[PDB]
């Protein structure tokens, strides 16, 4: 559990670095914008389980 | 450039947020990103706290602001203020930390993608600043928010663990309050008691079912209050007392601000009771009085008869007068005889401190807390070398009351300007000369002279 | 200190509270891309 | 204006930086290099942290004698 | 075919970003030295020598507490050149010796005569009346009174200021500790001239922009200026009656109050030189005989004015062994002046 | 019409010679008695227990002081922050020995200054003006309220308030420098570039306009009769006085646009002087001034003094003299 | 420490990246 | 003193209620321009 | 030559030097010489 938990965490922090910039960008790009808003809904479902994943995976190694 | 120049938006660049006032979907973009930024800070700035945290040292030997209000809501902490378990400061850090990326996702959305103007959408979230109605019924639903969170607090205290009590018998601890008061002679008592010495306003509040109780009442006042201004529409008196815009808003909450600032400042600076100095330090007037304690404690042990020791004026060394009799300690530190603190309480009886009790029930424990407190008082330098100025750098301390005043001050103060700024716009821009005087209207033109 | 588990993290949490900060200087550097216009 | 080259020209033009770029750096390093060999201690003659006392003496090598004072200097330079 | 003089007054009075002039030939290079010989002094220079202080970043100061020091007691008032007979063109001893202190002060001064002196030169070319080169006179005695006449009254340049943040903040606290300066009623006068300045500038200013004439549609009204326009931006007559009506009186007549713009602050500064000129041979207002022969007799008597005087007596037993290590003084702890527990 | 009507319409009257208006209502009275009591103890008053260990201290004129030494001394120390009006004091005489008529006068004086600031804001509502002549008086106001109740409240006690007198101003000086290290502190440091600075910028206005009037007068008269208070046109060439200080320092270091100079005149002072009430403001809690004592050490370990450590002397100087009978235990803590 | 200057030197080319990406795309600055 | 304290108490509670239901008397309507 | 590296981006490489080296200075405060340890 100790790198299920530690990768988990690793991927959160990366993936939020990729929203920061990748989610205003898209959201003022002119076209593109379809191939955007899914990723904006994909990234944003992935954030939430790796936020509940990590919570849950917390209580295995604490 | 919807309005994103000068030209179009008659604003500068750095009045550049005055292009949002008629632009509602953008201006609450602005709103929710900013309170992503709050909800972050808190985050971040606890999880910062934490890791830099040695919980065997003293909270206030570490510069810690958050920390200190999470354990004086009951987390984390057990007898004497001692730290049992960081995991509670954990909680609320990451907590608020992903709670700001929501937000900040809300933001950056209605700021930069969605409708720029909300009234089109939605008849229920748009909004004209000059509706008298809807201004009090927004207002409304936010006394209601306001009124809930105040009875949160009410929760933690009666049902969820309880509260820091500092002046709990037999030593601090974390306490749950079963009888908060309820009676309105003493809760409204409170607003009506001088801010002056030995009085002090709502600062003088001293146990938390005072505390408590106060915020049941806040509560159900501000969701009365609320349910009020959904239902209703402003009065005529109310209608021709202010002036009704966006500007004219925020000069009232700037005012608003302001005081609270100021209170706010105050509060921390003299209050023991909701600001613990278990966790922020002594007092001021603590730490003086502190100094006081400890010497009287010394040269007793020495052999003194410290209630018979005239000091050089012919006052007291140790022990004196207070203008209106009540025996109080001696030096510069006469001026501080309103201090209560639980560790100077037990020697206090119905004449003031009591020489009797001084002589005979002094506890190691009190001489510890004198000397700590002594050893702590806040003062420091900016680069945070601890004590007066004079000192040689060696401690790196400066007390969280220090900070949390000071910085609170200039808040409070800078508000009360942009209170007066936008005030004086908003006035100006109602009636029409904002942008200055009309050349073949000039209104001192058509007055008399003054002579 | 952190929990152990999250140490490894220690650097990243030290800079994390200027952030806000930084959105200030940003405002800045989005009206020189737009000549303060 | 007075017929120099605007400084906004100047400045965003890639001749420019492509000299800047080399004579920055270059200046940096050098007054890098005065502090980091010491050499800046003895053009201005400026004590290291180990030059203001000999081992075992509490005094300051003050200058008393204004037209021996360079001498004095010396003397007290030859003393650590 | 015209002159070598003529032919270089062209050259020199060329329109150009910065103006040169005659007046740049003094002015620059005494500018760029008295400039570049505090920026080197203050980074690689000490004062171990002359103070026993290190003021250098080298050393490991900072913004606040670098200075280029003053030379040792010892020295005089030397004029400390390079070639002359302390140093002896030897660089290294030179700087040791505060050498930098009087290359800063004297070249600090030929280049304020240079910037007076572009002063005059511009307004002349310009055609306007020359005020401005006026104004700057104030400076200029402030300058001379304080960096050299001070110190040639007294001892030697060591006790002109040195040229730090702090060496400045010390020399305050040595002026009230030694002169009692702030009871100085030429000091007095510079207060009100400066305070007074700062008053007219602020309620001067915020006055023209809270009377501006509406001359656009912009929220923000700085647009709806032209530098070319005939017309006043602001009405004089609304701020007139503004002020009339807030504190009785108010200008009336804008050649006055900017006149009266120049005359307060100027005059504040001259004041304050001429108390200066006093203490150089400490000729003070110390004190008042009557308030000393009362204080004396009556051992009840007290005012704020004895009080201060006893912080004087604090400040100077406190600070003189370290701060005038010539003296070598040596003051038992039995001897130093303290009031109870302190 | 009815009595109430016409009394606010005369209270708000653009006409009165001096304007009242509502903040009129309360700032006359607050001021007038603030001046009377202020004048009679100037002249009058007895000596006052400032510190609070009866030694009271002689601040009018009649008891031996004049114009320089002469002050309203603060309330005594034994008071600290309480409320002591005169119907406090068991009698006048009470109240004169234990400082009353500085509270009577700062906290009129306040509310009365407070006041006019307020005035300031609503007479220009009712000539049609902008309002922000007010804010700059928020300047000096903040400064007032540092001094007389801030301070006081974060030390405890209003005898550390800034006494009503000129050497009793210098006196709250050196002991701040002494207890707050005040010349080292940031927002002091803004201060004295804000006065500097505003004195500079008002000579250097004054001398630019003043150098560039239009002639419009003979040899034999003030060039002031060149200005009719009212004319249309403006009395002085800007592009001219552009023309100069652009070469002074170089083209793009001057203003040519009137507004925007007329803005920074009025904000390089009151932004100052707004950090340099706010330095004593916060120095009232004790955060005080850069400390570099001792942070200067050799190779062994000796300390090597900086100028921050001769400051440090004279201010030890200071606090050992300051109120010499008031301490009884080691550290000043207030 | 490498760590602390490597977090502080991503996080802060973030937002001026943003203004770059999108002003290299025509956006909607 | 308890005389001297009732007067003063009147005397500020007249100011303070002018002040008050003056600034209730239609006061955004007093200015030179639009009301 | 010409308009190539736009001013913007100059603008806030440049203050991100200033931040850096004024940054740096303020470290130096903290440790080594001047530091009082
Ligand atoms: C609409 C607004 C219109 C305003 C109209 C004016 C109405 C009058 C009131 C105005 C201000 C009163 C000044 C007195 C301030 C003061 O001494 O306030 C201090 C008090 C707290 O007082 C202290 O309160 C203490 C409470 O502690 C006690 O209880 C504690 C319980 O834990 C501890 O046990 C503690 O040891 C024990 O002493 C004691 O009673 C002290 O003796 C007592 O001094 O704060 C308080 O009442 C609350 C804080 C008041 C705010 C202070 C505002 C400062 C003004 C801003 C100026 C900026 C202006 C800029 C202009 C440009
Ligand atoms: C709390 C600070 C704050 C906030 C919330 C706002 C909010 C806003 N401003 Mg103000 N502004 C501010 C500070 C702020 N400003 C400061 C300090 C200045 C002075 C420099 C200005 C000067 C200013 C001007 C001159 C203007 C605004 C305008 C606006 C709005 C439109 C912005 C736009 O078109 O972006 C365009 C920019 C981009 C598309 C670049 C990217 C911007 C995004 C939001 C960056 C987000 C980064 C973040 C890390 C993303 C995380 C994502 C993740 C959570 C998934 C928006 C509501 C405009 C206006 O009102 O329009 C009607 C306008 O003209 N502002
Ligand atoms: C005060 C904050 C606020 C307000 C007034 C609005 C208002 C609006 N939003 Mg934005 N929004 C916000 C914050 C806000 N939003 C946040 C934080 C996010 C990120 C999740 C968004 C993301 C978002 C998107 C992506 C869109 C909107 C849209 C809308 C519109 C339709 C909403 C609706 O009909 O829901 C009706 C009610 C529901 C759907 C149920 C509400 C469920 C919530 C979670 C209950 C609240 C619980 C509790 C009180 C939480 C308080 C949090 C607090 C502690 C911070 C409306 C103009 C839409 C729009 O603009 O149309 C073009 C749209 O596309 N919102
Ligand atoms: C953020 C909170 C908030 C805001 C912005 C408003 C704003 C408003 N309210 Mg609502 N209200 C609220 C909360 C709020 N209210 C709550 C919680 C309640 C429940 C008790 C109410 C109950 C309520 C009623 C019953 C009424 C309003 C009315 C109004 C309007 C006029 C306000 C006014 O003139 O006050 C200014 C105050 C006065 C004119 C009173 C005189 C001034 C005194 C002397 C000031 C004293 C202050 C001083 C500093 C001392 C403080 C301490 C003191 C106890 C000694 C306005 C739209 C009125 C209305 O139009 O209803 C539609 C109205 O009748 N409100
Ligand atoms: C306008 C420019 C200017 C001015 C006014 C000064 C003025 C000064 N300099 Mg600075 N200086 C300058 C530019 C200037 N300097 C430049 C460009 C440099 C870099 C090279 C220096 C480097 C410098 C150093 C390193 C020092 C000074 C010093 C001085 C001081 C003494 C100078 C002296 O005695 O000269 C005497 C010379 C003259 C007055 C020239 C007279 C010429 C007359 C008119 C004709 C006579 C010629 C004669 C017949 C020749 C034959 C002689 C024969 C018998 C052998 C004085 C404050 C010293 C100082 O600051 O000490 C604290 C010092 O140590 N200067
Ligand atoms: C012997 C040898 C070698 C000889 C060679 C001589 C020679 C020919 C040399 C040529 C080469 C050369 C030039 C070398 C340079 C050497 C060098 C770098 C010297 C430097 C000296 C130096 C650094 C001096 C200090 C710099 C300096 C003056 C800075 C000023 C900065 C400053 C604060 C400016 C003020 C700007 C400002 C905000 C002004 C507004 C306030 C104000 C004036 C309000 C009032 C106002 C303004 C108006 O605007 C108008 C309109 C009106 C009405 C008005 O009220
Ligand atoms: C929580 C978290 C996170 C987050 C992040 C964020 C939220 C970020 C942001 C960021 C940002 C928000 C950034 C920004 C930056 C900025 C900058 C860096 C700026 C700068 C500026 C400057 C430098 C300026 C300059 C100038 C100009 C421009 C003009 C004028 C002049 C001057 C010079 C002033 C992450 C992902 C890490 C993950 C983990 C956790
Ligand atoms: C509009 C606008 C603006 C603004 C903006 C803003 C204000 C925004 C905000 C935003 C926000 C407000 C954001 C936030 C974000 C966040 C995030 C992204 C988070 C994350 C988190 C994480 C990732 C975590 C992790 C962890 C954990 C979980 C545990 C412990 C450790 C750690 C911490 C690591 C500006 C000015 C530019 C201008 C233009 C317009
Ligand atoms: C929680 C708590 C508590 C309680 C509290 C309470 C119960 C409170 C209340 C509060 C309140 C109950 C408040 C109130 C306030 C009010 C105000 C702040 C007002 C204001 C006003 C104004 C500002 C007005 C104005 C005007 C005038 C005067 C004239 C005409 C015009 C106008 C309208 C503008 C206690 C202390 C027990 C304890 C601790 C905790
Ligand atoms: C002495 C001498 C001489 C001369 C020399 C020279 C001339 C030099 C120069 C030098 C120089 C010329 C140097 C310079 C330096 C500089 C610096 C070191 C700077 C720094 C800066 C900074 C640090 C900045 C900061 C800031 C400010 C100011 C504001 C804004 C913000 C900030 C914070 C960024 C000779 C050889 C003749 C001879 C012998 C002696
Ligand atoms: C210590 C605080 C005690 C005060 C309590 C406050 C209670 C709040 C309710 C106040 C109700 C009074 O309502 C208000 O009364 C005044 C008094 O004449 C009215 O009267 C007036 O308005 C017009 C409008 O231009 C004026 O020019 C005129 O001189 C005046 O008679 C207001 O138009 C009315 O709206
Ligand atoms: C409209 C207001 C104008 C106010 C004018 C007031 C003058 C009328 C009242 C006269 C009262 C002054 O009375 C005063 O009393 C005490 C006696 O205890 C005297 O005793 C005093 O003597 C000397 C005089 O130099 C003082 O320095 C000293 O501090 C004090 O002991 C005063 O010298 C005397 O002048
Ligand atoms: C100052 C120096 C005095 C100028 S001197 C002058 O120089 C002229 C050229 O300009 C010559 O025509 C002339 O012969 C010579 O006398
Ligand atoms: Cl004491
Ligand atoms: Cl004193
Ligand atoms: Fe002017
Ligand atoms: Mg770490
Ligand atoms: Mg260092």
């Amino acid at each position: 559990m100790t790198i299920l938990f530690q990768l988990a965490l690793a991927a959160l922090v990366i993936l939020s670095f990729v929203m920061v910039i990748g989610v205003p960008v898209a959201y003022a790009s002119p076209q593109d914008w379809d191939r955007s808003k899914q990723l904006i809904f994909l990234g944003s479902g992935l954030w939430i389980a790796l936020v509940l994943v990590v919570g849950v995976l917390n209580f295995f190694v604490v | 450039a919807t309005n994103r120049d000068q030209e179009s938006s008659g604003f500068a660049w750095w009045a550049g947020n005055a292009r949002l006032i008629n632009l509602s979907g953008k201006l609450l973009g602005a709103h929710v990103a900013h309170a992503g930024l709050i909800v972050f800070w808190a985050g971040a700035m606890t999880l910062f706290e934490l890791a830099h945290f040695i919980p065997e040292k003293p909270m206030y030997e570490q510069g810690l602001i958050l920390i200190p209000h999470i354990a004086t809501l009951g987390w984390g902490v057990g007898p004497g203020g001692e730290v049992v378990d960081t995991f509670p400061f954990f909680v609320v850090g990451v907590v608020h930390l992903i709670s700001s990326a929501v937000l900040g996702f809300g933001g950056v959305y209605h700021a930069i993608r969605g409708p720029e103007t909300l009234e089109e959408y939605s008849s229920f979230f748009g909004y004209d600043w000059k509706d008298k109605n809807k201004m009090t019924t927004i207002l409304g639903f936010h006394l209601i928010v306001l009124g809930i969170g105040a009875l949160l607090l009410v929760a933690k205290a009666m049902f969820f663990g309880g509260l820091y009590d500092t002046w709990a018998p037999g030593g601090g601890d974390v306490r749950v309050i079963t009888n908060p008061t309820l009676d309105p002679r003493v809760i409204f008592g409170y607003l009506l008691k001088s801010p002056f010495g030995g009085e002090g306003w709502i600062v003088s509040v001293n146990n938390l079912e005072d505390v408590v109780g106060g915020h049941i009442w806040i509560g159900l006042i501000c969701i009365a209050g609320g349910i009020w201004h959904i239902l209703t529409t402003p009065f005529g008196w109310a209608r021709r007392a202010f002036i009704w815009s966006g500007e004219a808003y925020l000069s009232y909450s700037l005012g608003a601000l302001s005081m609270m600032g100021f209170i706010a400042t105050c509060f921390v600076w003299f209050n023991n009771t909701v600001y613990p100095s278990e966790f922020y330090g002594p007092t001021g007037p603590e730490a003086s009085q502190a100094q006081a304690m400890t010497f009287l404690i010394r040269d007793q042990k020495l052999g003194a008869n410290v209630g018979s020791a005239q000091g050089p004026t012919g006052l007291g060394k140790y022990l004196m007068r207070s203008p209106t009799g009540e025996i109080i300690f001696g030096g510069e530190t006469m001026r501080f005889w309103d201090f209560r603190g639980p560790w100077l309480e037990p020697l206090r009886g119905p004449n003031g401190l009591d020489l009797n009790k001084i002589k005979n029930d002094i506890q190691p424990w009190q001489e510890r807390r004198a000397a700590e407190y002594m050893t702590h008082a806040p003062l420091g330098s900016l680069n945070s070398v601890g004590g007066v100025a004079t000192e040689i750098n060696s401690v790196n301390f400066v007390s969280p009351r220090s900070w949390l005043a000071t910085s609170h001050f200039v808040l409070a103060f800078f508000f009360l300007v942009g209170h007066l700024w936008h005030a004086g716009r908003a006035r100006a821009a109602a009636a029409g000369f904002e942008k200055g005087i009309d050349r073949e209207s000039e209104p001192v033109l058509s007055m008399p002279s003054l002579d | 200190k952190l929990p152990e588990a999250y140490a490894i993290f220690d650097p990243l949490v030290d800079v994390l509270p200027v952030i806000p900060v930084l959105f200030l200087a940003l405002a800045f550097v989005w009206q020189a891309a737009v000549g303060f216009r | 204006t007075t017929g120099e080259r605007p400084f906004s020209d100047i400045i965003t033009s890639v001749r420019y930086w492509v000299i800047h770029s080399i004579t920055i750096p270059a200046l940096f390093i050098a007054g890098w290099l005065f502090v980091s060999t010491g050499l800046a201690y003895d053009v201005f003659g400026t004590p290291r942290p180990d030059s203001y006392y000999a081992q075992e003496q509490r005094s300051i090598p003050l200058v008393t004698d204004r037209f021996e004072a360079k001498q004095q200097v010396e003397t007290f330079l030859e003393q650590l | 075919e015209r002159g070598w003089f003529d032919i270089l007054d062209d050259w020199l009075k060329r329109d150009r970003f910065v103006f040169v002039g005659w007046s740049g030939i003094l002015l620059f290079p005494c500018a760029y030295l008295a400039l570049g010989g505090w920026l080197t002094g203050t980074t690689f220079v000490t004062s171990w020598y002359t103070h026993g202080l290190a003021s250098s970043y080298l050393e490991g100061c900072n913004f606040l507490t670098v200075a280029v020091s003053t030379p040792a007691n010892s020295m005089g008032h030397s004029l400390l050149l390079l070639w002359g007979p302390e140093a002896q063109g030897d660089f290294t001893r030179w700087c040791q010796l505060g050498g930098l202190w009087t290359f800063i002060a004297l070249h600090g001064a030929f280049g304020l005569i240079g910037f007076m002196l572009r002063q005059f030169e511009i307004a002349r070319l310009v055609g306007v009346r020359p005020y401005n080169a006026i104004a700057f006179s104030a400076p200029i005695a402030v300058f001379v009174s304080v960096f050299l006449i001070y110190p040639l009254g007294q001892s030697s340049w060591f006790f002109a200021p040195s040229f730090g943040v702090a060496a400045i903040f010390r020399f305050l606290l040595f002026f009230q500790g030694f002169h009692n300066w702030t009871l100085n009623p030429f000091h007095m006068m510079g207060v009100a001239g400066v305070l007074g300045g700062a008053l007219l500038c602020a309620i001067h200013g915020a006055t023209v922009e809270n009377t501006l004439f509406q001359d656009g549609e912009g929220a923000s009204t700085f647009r709806a200026f032209n530098p070319t326009q005939a017309e006043e931006t602001y009405s004089m007559v609304t701020a007139n009656r503004f002020w009339s009506q807030i504190f009785g009186i108010a200008f009336s007549n804008k050649r006055w109050l900017h006149f009266f713009m120049l005359f307060v602050p100027v005059t504040g500064l001259w004041m304050s030189a001429i108390g200066v000129v006093g203490l150089a041979l400490n000729l003070r207002s110390y004190d008042f005989i009557s308030q000393e022969i009362r204080a004396a007799e009556d051992p009840e008597f007290e005012t704020f004015y004895t009080k201060n005087l006893l912080l004087n007596e604090g400040i100077r037993a406190w600070m003189a062994p370290q701060d005038q290590p010539h003296e070598n003084f040596v003051f038992p702890e039995e001897v130093l002046p303290r009031g109870n527990a302190l | 019409a009815n009595l109430w009507e016409r009394f606010c319409n005369w209270v708000t009257s653009t006409d009165n010679r001096l304007y009242v208006g509502w903040f009129g209502v309360i700032m006359i009275p607050t001021l007038l008695a603030a001046t009377i009591c202020f004048v009679i103890a100037f002249i009058a008053a007895p000596p006052v227990d400032i510190d609070g260990i009866r030694e009271p201290v002689s601040g009018s004129l009649l008891y031996g002081n004049n114009i320089i030494t002469g002050a309203v001394v603060p309330s005594s120390n034994a008071i600290g922050l309480h409320f002591y009006p005169i119907w406090e004091a068991a009698s006048l005489d009470e109240w004169l020995y234990n400082g009353g008529p500085y509270q009577l006068i700062i906290f009129h004086f306040l509310l009365g200054a407070s006041c006019y600031m307020g005035r300031q804001w609503e007479l220009s509502y009712r000539l049609g003006m902008r309002p922000w002549i007010c804010v700059a008086y928020s300047a000096p106001l903040a400064s007032a309220f540092a001094v007389f109740l801030i301070y006081p409240i974060g030390q405890g006690s209003f005898s550390d308030g800034m006494p009503l007198g000129i050497s009793g101003t210098f006196n709250f000086m050196i002991v701040f420098q002494a207890e707050h290290n005040i010349l080292m502190h940031p927002f002091h440091q803004l201060g004295v570039a804000g006065v500097f600075g505003g004195a500079l910028f008002c000579a250097m206005h004054g001398s630019l306009v003043t150098s560039s009037l239009i002639r419009e007068t003979t040899e034999t008269e003030s060039a002031n009769y060149g200005y009719k208070f009212g004319q249309e046109e403006e009395t002085y060439n800007i592009v001219a006085a552009h023309g100069y200080f652009g070469r002074l320092i170089f083209q793009y270091a001057s203003f040519n646009n009137s507004r925007s100079l007329h803005f920074f005149l009025a904000a390089w002072p009151v932004v100052g002087v707004w950090f340099t009430a706010l330095g004593i403001s916060t120095m009232a809690f004790n955060l005080n001034g850069f400390n570099f004592n001792h942070s200067v050490i050799d190779a062994k370990g000796n300390v090597i003094n900086t100028w921050a450590d001769i400051i440090n002397r004279a201010n030890l100087g200071m606090e050992v003299m300051h109120e010499r009978n008031a301490h009884n235990f080691p550290l000043d803590l207030a | 420490v490498i760590a602390q200057l490597t977090m502080i030197a991503m996080i802060g080319i973030a937002g001026p990246m943003i203004i770059f990406l999108l002003a290299v795309r025509r956006g909607n600055l | 003193m308890e005389t001297l304290k009732i007067t003063v108490y009147i005397v500020v509670t007249f100011f303070v209620l002018l002040f008050v239901f003056g600034f209730l008397s239609g006061d955004p309507a007093r200015n030179p321009k639009r009301k | 030559e010409g308009g190539r590296i736009p001013l913007w981006i100059v603008a806030t490489v440049a203050g991100m030097g200033v931040i850096v080296i004024v940054g740096l200075f303020f470290y130096g405060a903290y440790a080594g010489l001047g530091s009082s340890l």
